């Protein structure tokens, strides 16, 4: 009647879920991590070479030509130095000043070191030890003989003529060089063919790394989710401190051995609870991906916090700790947890959704447009009103951003 | 065939009708191998993750 | 386009039909002066699916059954937990009416107050009932109707004068029950065949002349569905659609 | 400091004068009652004097009496800042309260609180208002804007109004000329929404109208002032729906039978 709030409807909280939630929302490795340094004290918680072949990590490989090459004491610890803060691309990480520093001789000086650099410039490859890279190039055309064509237009340009380039400015280009027309683009592409960051080549190999936790395999439609089992964490109860505390002549003692045991108990089961519950969570999920995944993030339906903890009894906070670190390999392979919600839009695909993977896609098509210029925003409209989903021009520079796409009149290209 | 033009259109109906219907059985069928070993064409392998 | 239902072979429900068609387009207000068990809201549904806005919200609420003066106060709206005991305003009618219009049953009971309120509504619409919110407009069309008499509202006052006014801007006079009698054995040969079709029945008993003058009889003010009612009672009377129709009912109070 | 003239329109009687002691008023801040026909040069008065307010015054906080239903209508009236009342949480400033500096777009409306209305007497006070379990007084400022419809005097006489409702009330009283009385820019406002009128019909040309329309039109009381007539006016505009194709009547009492 007369509306309002009315009295109706205490005691003391503890941090133990709330740490538990703490570990969740923590990654698995280092929460791994901290259940090892927790299970430690909780006593009742439970060849030598193969191969062994060295590599030369190219920095080696130029000493080892180094080596080979005449050099003096010097000269020889000035290209060390040199060596020795070396970038993976190949381009000098320090400058000249830095390493005259830190040779640290007052004979040793600027034009030394560079004349040591340029000794060692071109050894192996052409353009190391780039410092500042835009002279290596020119040292990596230099090489080349000048018999090849367009190389006095290429070698003009990269004199002092990067910035016309780096817009992508054709037309501001062939009035500032004047370089020819429908030709300036063959020294261009020249020089587009120049081994940038020659000592990165050298860089090839790697391993393996992601955890796959989850693994849902699509069995036979609506895919049968599997989290993985040697990840997931287990104790074993000390059952002789189990039967070491009763018979305890301190059954004092030992009855408290076994009541901490029973919390620990308690404890773990919770764990694994959390895990089931993240479990059940995924299976909602793994019936989203069913289609969403089936169909990609192109057809993927924005969730919510809310609606995922709304289909499970979890809380909101349950899941959003839950979750938090969490990712799973799939058919597609391994995917974080924190990347299945996304937010909803104004579209007019009759609902409310992500863009995602429509949104890579069409800056796909925006780069499929006309090689000579990238699609401008109107043209991610057009082609959103050809998908008959609603998307606005600032809502397209959103979407471009978050595909990461090179702007409308930065990406304008010599066809 | 002139679509049973009628020559004894009795049992020639008749046959004519079966076999009609057996021809389109057998235009399904055969889209339906085809259907299934297309899919099989893309079907697609499992590699490791 | 209301399934183009309740035909009324009464030129004037054509002619009111018109009047409503040149309405369509329009946006302002109307009254439909309607009868006791007359259907005022089927044609009003015939104007929405043909309104200007016919893609826009159609939402039938009225104020006749507002037990509840604080009914009243949702309707206007409510802050976010006003009062309390609760979190928003359930603000569904202020939803339809912002790409809408409005429409009412049966505008008699209003409190006064209430109808003032509408009416600054009206002219203006600010966000209401709104624990101190900041106004807040609907793009809201209205249409009125009823079966009161308006002179005796006015004599009643019922309606303010800014509110008789601003309130009112066309009148849709529902033909009186026996206003459209040619209309009345059109339509109710249409609901002999929709009940002889939905109710499955096996076949159609059809009517009977004299049961059809019996019916031409009722004054049968209501005939909302009150001749669906009436229908239906009929039909329970003959219970069975396969002999030809003759058990017509009327009045099922009657035991025996 | 401008125009803003918005649509008030029609006053060829001494409603310009009125416009004009209006005017005179314009500047001053204090207590604002006026008097005249509902949804009649009335709340565009409203407007009227919203222009008065400067631009840079401030929130024409419109006050709506026909609603706040019974009680809390008393909790924005004194205030909210406690528990219990408007869903807690911060101190609801009541629509009172909203309005700080704002208009006290006091609307006559006759609802029964005059316990409401001794407490608009002590929001008239001293410039001060106080919320529910409000724990402090607060010296209030805002513009105070009332009009009126019906005779006050006599509801004084007749004691419904609180004595002090008035008492309080009307530095000054401010009627308006008649649709019986002003009579003036009849054809002159008649056409004004007529032009309105044919242009969102989109009428491709002024229909026209006959004399017989303006004999009638000085011959109707039009008892709702401004917007019946005008109102009748949209209404020619609908029943005739033709462009260039001058008038011969007009469209206002559809309660009258047709024939
Ligand atoms: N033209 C019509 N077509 C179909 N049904 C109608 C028509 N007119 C009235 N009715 C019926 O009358 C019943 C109540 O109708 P009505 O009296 O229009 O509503 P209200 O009580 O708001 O006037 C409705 O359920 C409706 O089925
Ligand atoms: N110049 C005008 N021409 C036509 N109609 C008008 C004019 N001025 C006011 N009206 C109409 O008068 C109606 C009521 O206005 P008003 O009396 O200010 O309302 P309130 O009761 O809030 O004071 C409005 O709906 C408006 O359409
Ligand atoms: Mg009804
Ligand atoms: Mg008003
Ligand atoms: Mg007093």
């Amino acid at each position: 009647m007369k509306q309002g709030l009315q009295l109706r409807l205490q005691l003391a909280m503890t941090p133990q879920l709330q740490q538990a939630i703490r570990l969740l929302q923590l990654s698995t490795l280092e929460l791994q991590q901290e259940l090892q340094q927790a299970l430690e004290s909780n006593p009742l918680l439970e060849l030598p070479v193969y191969q062994g072949e060295t590599t030369q990590t190219l920095q080696d490989y130029l000493m080892w030509q180094v080596e080979l090459t005449p050099f003096t004491d010097t000269d020889r610890a000035i290209a060390t130095s040199i060596v020795d803060a070396v970038d993976d691309t190949g381009y000098l990480t320090i400058q000249i000043e830095d390493i005259v520093d830190s040779i640290g001789d007052d004979e040793i000086g600027l034009e030394e070191v560079e004349a040591v650099l340029k000794r060692i410039q071109r050894f192996d490859p052409v353009g190391v030890a780039a410092k500042d890279l835009r002279d290596c190039l020119l040292i990596q055309l230099s090489q080349f003989a000048k018999e090849t064509p367009w190389l006095e237009e290429a070698r003009l340009i990269i004199s002092d003529h990067l910035d016309l380039l780096a817009n992508h400015d054709f037309r501001t280009l062939m009035r500032v060089t004047r370089l020819k027309e429908e030709v300036l683009k063959e020294a261009v592409n020249l020089i587009q063919s120049l081994d940038p960051r020659p000592g990165q080549s050298i860089q090839t190999s790697e391993p393996e790394y992601v955890i796959p936790d989850v693994l849902v395999r699509k069995v036979s439609g609506r895919w049968t989710v599997e989290l993985n089992a040697d990840s997931i964490p287990r104790l074993k109860i000390n059952q002789q401190y189990a039967a070491m505390g009763n018979s305890a002549r301190n059954d004092a003692d030992g009855q408290f051995i076994r009541s901490n045991l029973q919390e620990a108990r308690w404890l773990i089961k919770s764990l694994e609870s959390r895990n089931d519950t993240l479990l059940r969570v995924s299976r909602c999920i793994v019936e989203q991906q069913q289609a969403f995944f089936e169909q990609g993030e192109e057809y993927m339906k924005p969730m919510v916090l809310a609606d995922i903890a709304q289909a499970v009894e979890m809380h909101e906070s349950t899941i959003s700790r839950v979750t938090t670190q969490k990712y799973l390999h799939s058919p597609r392979g391994i995917f974080e947890l924190k990347y299945f919600f996304s937010s909803h839009v104004n579209t007019e695909g009759g609902g409310e959704a992500s863009s995602t993977a429509i949104r890579a896609l069409v800056k796909k098509l925006i780069a499929a447009e006309n090689p000579a210029k990238p699609l401008s925003d109107s043209k991610l409209t057009s082609m959103l009103s050809e998908q008959g989903i609603m998307v606005a021009r600032r809502t397209v520079a959103k979407y471009r951003e978050s595909l990461s796409i090179p702007p409308s009149n930065q990406r304008k290209q010599l066809v | 065939r002139w679509l049973e033009l009628g020559l004894t259109d009795e049992e020639k109906q008749n046959q004519l009708e079966q076999l009609a219907e057996q021809y389109d059985e057998l235009k399904h069928e055969f889209e339906k191998k085809l259907e299934a070993k297309r899919r099989k064409i893309t079907q697609g392998d499992d590699l490791a993750p | 386009e209301y399934k183009d239902n309740l035909l009324g072979e009464a030129n004037s429900f054509l002619e009111v039909l018109e009047q409503v068609s040149h309405l369509a387009p329009l946006d302002k207000p109307v009254l439909i002066i309607g009868e006791r068990g007359t259907g005022k809201e089927l044609i009003a549904s015939r104007l929405h699916y043909l309104s200007s806005r016919w893609q826009g919200p159609f939402i039938s609420l009225n104020c006749a059954a507002l037990n509840e003066n604080l009914l009243d106060s949702e309707l206007f709206g409510h802050e976010a937990g006003a009062f309390t005991g609760a979190q928003k305003r359930h603000p569904g009618r202020f939803e339809r009416a912002d790409g809408g219009t409005l429409f009412l049953d049966e505008l008699a009971t209003a409190p006064m107050m209430v109808q003032e309120k509408l009416l600054r509504v009206i002219e203006y619409g600010e966000l209401e009932r709104v624990g101190g919110s900041q106004p807040l407009q609907v793009n809201v069309r209205l249409v009125c109707a009823t079966n009161a008499d308006l002179p005796a509202m006015v004599n009643e006052g019922t309606f303010r004068a800014d509110l008789l006014d601003r309130l009112a801007f066309d009148v849709v006079q529902l033909p009186p029950l026996r206003e459209r009698e040619s209309d009345i054995m059109l339509m109710a040969e249409y609901f002999a065949i929709q009940m002889c079709r939905e109710i499955k029945l096996p076949l159609f008993p059809g009517f009977t002349e004299r049961a059809r003058e019996t019916l031409l009889n009722y004054r049968w003010p209501g005939n909302i569905r009150e001749l669906k009612n009436v229908v239906e009672r009929s039909v329970y009377r003959h219970g069975t659609s396969d002999y030809p129709l003759d058990d017509i009912i009327i009045d099922p109070f009657k035991r025996r």
